[PDB]
């Protein structure tokens, strides 16, 4: 009609959260937007395996998720339907039969300090596996041996390590930017339309 | 939920830690070698510190795990390079002692300077000075000054700190629950726990020995023609069935015969051959050097550079603001970076060590994909290798008419081969005996079976027993030979040059085979072909998990070395000084001395 709303607060937000805790994001029961997704921000892939949103603009689903962190760059095929290995099986699972569209572009000047980007933590060692879009901001002292924690030592780590960032680095370990789009359905209006 | 998890998940934190550290150190030793500051140097010495602390943490920290009851074959790989790197055995005092002589070895020893003689007005170093002294400059008596004044005043007072140094290194390489200190060098290519392509240190000594055995022959026909060549120059301290002296071998430190080409070469009325006229007529500079030389590699199928190295990795000199010591290397940055440091002058050698070094880092991007104490080559000389192999098959005539730049009125004539093969020849069969040599007695020595009152007699014996090179003036035990190296100064590994030497050859032979080439081996060029580009990536990617025998035979059908790809490259040569052998004498006696 005479109304809508847009996704300018999905980019253009600055300050991001790492793969820590992924945050979520959601919108409803208002006009979508698909007519500037593409206009911008060069995207290293495209890849929406679950329909083709060629025309994406035509139907429609109820409150959809959109999530948005930083990870690296050479580690993005992580993310797809049945894969394993660190970061996909251990910070952020994705459901198997899933659809939706994951997009991944870089943007290494913004994210990138010349004395040393630091604070930007990250999971590599959790108990057991994840299940299907499942966050957690737990934080304590991973162990692997039959004494207890009692602080660190032999078999006591800590869970969490760093991505230090530098303007130097090559291609693929700089600090890409994801954003990752996701909807469901029950008995509603799709609310999100053009 | 197990002792191999818990090593695992510890190689986890390690191979995070020890990437940033090694990324620090990188960074610092970069940019003091593109810009010399005292905070540069300052910086320099505190990453280093922390390095060492860091491995010294970890080695005191792997008791965790006893090195007995772990299977994997990569977990105990990653933990036996854990204790060898970064753990320090020896007393506080004792070790402080050793590094302090290291220390005050090696840079006196460079920084040392001889004066003009009865004149301190000029006392060059040793970069300029020595470099011209043995060249064109045919004086005999001031080489045989230069020689004297290189060796005897600096062996006195250097023999006693290697004669404490070597007793030092002992007592450290049998605190490390060792055997002598050759068998703690031999340890590096040793590799055990698996079946069939097994090695251990008790095969490498003999693998020498036969290597040595046949190719002595070629050596001795190449060293008797060089010798009748050069009678007619100093027709005055040469015996006809002597010994050749030692300073007239075009270097002081021996170990090259390229200065001994230009009164050697037969047929000098055939032009020899070179661009670099051409090349500043057409018009080429750095920046299309570089390119062309990646070309090559663009077209055999491997990967080429990207938006970092180019923009990076200075090619120029920055006049003298910037100044800096440029020798050609190439620069591992780490976490995906790779990078090349080289003055560049529009020449030939300077476009060969351009491909040198652009094949280094292109092997080094080729493996990546692997942990942190795994990222090297199999051995010690296929890193250098693996660039020498593609830097000798790029000068070939046949390369060059495909180049372009080689006008076709160039004729491929006999003569010319002939003399190219010669030119090469002279350095890959003088680089090998005298290493041998050295490294025989460095073996014996560091073993020990003759004192030091004996150690330089017995040095001088052998080296005319085998080299059959004698020095022109007769040395005391005061004195130490050996020392003058700077790699025996560094006390570095030695053995890497005659490795990489006796492995390049297979390479090509292999290599030209699948490229399916017809001909003489020499002329030979993989230009177009891509098998050989298939099967050397079927190597460069694997690392050292896979054992240098495995990987051999996976490349060249063959467990070990074999010297008979070099003899088949030399056959040209060998059958031309067949022919020229009519009027010359076989073998050499150490009877004679050059002091009557
Ligand atoms: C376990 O610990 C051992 C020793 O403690 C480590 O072994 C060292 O490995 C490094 C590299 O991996 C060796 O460094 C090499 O030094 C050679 C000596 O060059 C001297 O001269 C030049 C001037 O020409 C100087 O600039 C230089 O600083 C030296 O003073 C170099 O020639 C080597 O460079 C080679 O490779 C480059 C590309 O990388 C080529 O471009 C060059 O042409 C050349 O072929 C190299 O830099 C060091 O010497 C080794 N130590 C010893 C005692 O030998 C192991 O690496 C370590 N294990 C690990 C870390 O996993
Ligand atoms: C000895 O230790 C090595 C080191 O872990 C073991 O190699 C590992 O083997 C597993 C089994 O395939 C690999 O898992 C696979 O990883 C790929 C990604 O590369 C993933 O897509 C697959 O789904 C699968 O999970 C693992 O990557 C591999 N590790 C390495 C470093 O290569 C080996 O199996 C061990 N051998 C014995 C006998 O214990
Ligand atoms: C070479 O090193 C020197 C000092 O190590 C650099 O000089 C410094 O450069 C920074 C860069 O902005 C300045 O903030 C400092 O004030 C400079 N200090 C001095 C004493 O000059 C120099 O820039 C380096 N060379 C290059 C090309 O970067
Ligand atoms: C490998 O292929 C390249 C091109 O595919 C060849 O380069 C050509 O060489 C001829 C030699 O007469 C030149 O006339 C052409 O101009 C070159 N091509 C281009 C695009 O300039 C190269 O010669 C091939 N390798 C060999 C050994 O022949
Ligand atoms: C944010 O939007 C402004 C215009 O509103 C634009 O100039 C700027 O480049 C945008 N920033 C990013 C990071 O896209
Ligand atoms: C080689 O460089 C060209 C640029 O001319 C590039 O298009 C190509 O992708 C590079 N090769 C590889 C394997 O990426």
């Amino acid at each position: 009609v005479t109304n809508l709303c847009p996704f300018h607060e999905v980019f253009n937000a600055t300050r991001f959260a790492s793969v820590y805790a992924w945050n979520r994001t959601r919108i409803s029961n208002c006009v979508a937007d698909y007519s500037v997704l593409y206009n911008f921000a060069p995207f290293f892939a495209f890849k929406c395996y679950g329909v083709s949103p060629t025309k994406l603009n035509d139907l429609c689903f109820t409150n959809v998720y959109a999530d948005s962190f930083v990870i690296k760059g050479n580690e993005v095929s992580q993310i797809a339907p049945g894969q394993t290995g660190n970061i996909a099986d251990y910070n952020y699972k994705l459901p198997d039969d899933f659809t939706g569209c994951v997009i991944a572009w870089n943007s290494n000047k913004l994210d990138s300090k010349h004395s040393g980007n630091y604070d930007y933590w990250y999971r590599s060692f959790r108990k057991s596996k994840l299940k299907p879009f499942e966050r957690d901001i737990s934080t304590e002292i991973y162990q692997a041996g039959n004494k207890p924690c009692k602080g660190k030592g032999p078999n006591c780590y800590f869970p969490l390590q760093s991505y230090g960032f530098r303007p130097t680095y090559g291609v693929g370990h700089q600090p890409y930017r994801v954003v990752v789009l996701s909807f469901e359905l029950l008995h509603a209006p799709a609310t999100v339309c053009g | 939920s197990t002792i191999e998890e818990q090593a695992k998940t510890f190689l986890d934190k390690f191979n995070h830690e020890a990437e940033d550290l090694f990324y620090q150190s990188s960074l610092a030793s970069w940019n003091y070698n593109t810009n010399i500051t005292e905070e540069n140097v300052q910086n320099m010495n505190n990453a280093g510190d922390k390095w060492s602390a860091f491995l010294k943490e970890q080695s005191t920290l792997a008791q965790m795990y006893p090195l007995q009851e772990i299977q994997n074959l990569t977990v105990k790989l990653q933990l036996q390079a854990l204790q060898q790197n970064g753990s320090s055995v020896l007393s506080e005092d004792k070790s402080k002692r050793l590094n302090t002589i290291l220390n005050t070895m090696s840079t006196i020893y460079s920084t040392g300077k001889v004066c003009n003689p009865d004149n301190p007005q000029e006392c060059l170093l040793l970069e300029p000075g020595l470099n011209e002294i043995m060249a064109n400059s045919l004086d005999y008596n001031e080489r045989l000054w230069a020689w004297e004044s290189w060796r005897s005043e600096v062996g006195k007072q250097l023999r006693p700190l290697y004669e404490e140094y070597v007793v030092l290194k002992n007592e450290m390489a049998r605190a490390n629950h060792y055997e002598d200190y050759g068998d703690y060098w031999r340890g590096d290519y040793e590799v055990n726990g698996v079946d069939g392509y097994d090695y251990s240190r008790g095969q490498l000594i003999e693998d020498v020995e036969h290597t040595f055995e046949e190719i002595k022959p070629l050596y001795e026909h190449l060293h008797a023609y060089v010798r009748a060549k050069l009678m007619n120059a100093y027709p005055s301290y040469i015996s006809p069935i002597g010994c050749l002296p030692a300073h007239l071998l075009g270097d002081m430190w021996g170990r090259f015969w390229t200065n001994l080409y230009s009164l050697t070469v037969p047929f000098g009325q055939k032009p020899n051959i070179d661009v670099t006229d051409a090349m500043v007529d057409q018009a080429w500079d750095a920046q299309r050097i570089f390119k062309e030389a990646e070309k090559f590699f663009v077209s055999v199928g491997l990967p080429n550079m990207t938006q970092g190295f180019w923009e990076n990795s200075m090619l120029t000199d920055p006049g003298n603001v910037q100044k800096a010591v440029c020798h050609p290397t190439a620069w591992d940055l780490g976490k995906g970076d790779f990078r090349i440091l080289m003055c560049t002058k529009v020449t030939m050698d300077d476009f060969l060590t351009a491909h040198h070094e652009m094949g280094h880092i292109q092997y080094d991007m080729a493996y990546a994909a692997q942990p942190f104490l795994l990222r090297n080559g199999a051995n010690e000389g296929f890193h250098e290798a693996v660039g020498e192999i593609m830097s000798l098959s790029a000068a070939t005539p046949k390369h060059l008419k495909s180049i372009g730049l080689l006008s076709p009125d160039f004729q491929e004539d006999n003569e010319t081969e002939i003399n190219f093969l010669l030119k090469q020849a002279l350095t890959i069969v003088g680089t090998l005996p005298f290493t041998y040599m050295l490294e025989k007695w460095r073996w014996m020595v560091f073993k020990g079976e003759i004192p030091k009152d004996q150690w330089m007699k017995k040095w001088w014996e052998m080296k005319r027993e085998i080299v059959g090179v004698v020095e022109p003036v007769p040395h005391d035990e005061t004195y130490c030979d050996p020392a003058s190296l700077f790699h025996v100064s560094n006390d570095y590994s030695f053995i890497r040059y005659y490795t990489r030497t006796l492995y390049q050859f297979q390479f090509q032979e292999a290599l030209c085979q699948a490229a399916k080439h017809e001909g003489p081996l020499h002329k030979c060029d993989i230009s177009n072909s891509t098998e050989a580009g298939q099967k050397l990536f079927n190597m460069l990617r694997l690392g050292k998990s896979e054992p240098w025998t495995l990987a051999l035979e996976n490349v060249v059908g063959a467990k070990n070395m074999n010297v008979r790809p070099l003899l088949n490259y030399f056959e040209p040569l060998f059958t031309w000084l067949k022919d020229q052998n009519k009027n010359s004498f076989v073998g050499w006696s150490t009877d004679w001395s050059p002091y009557a």
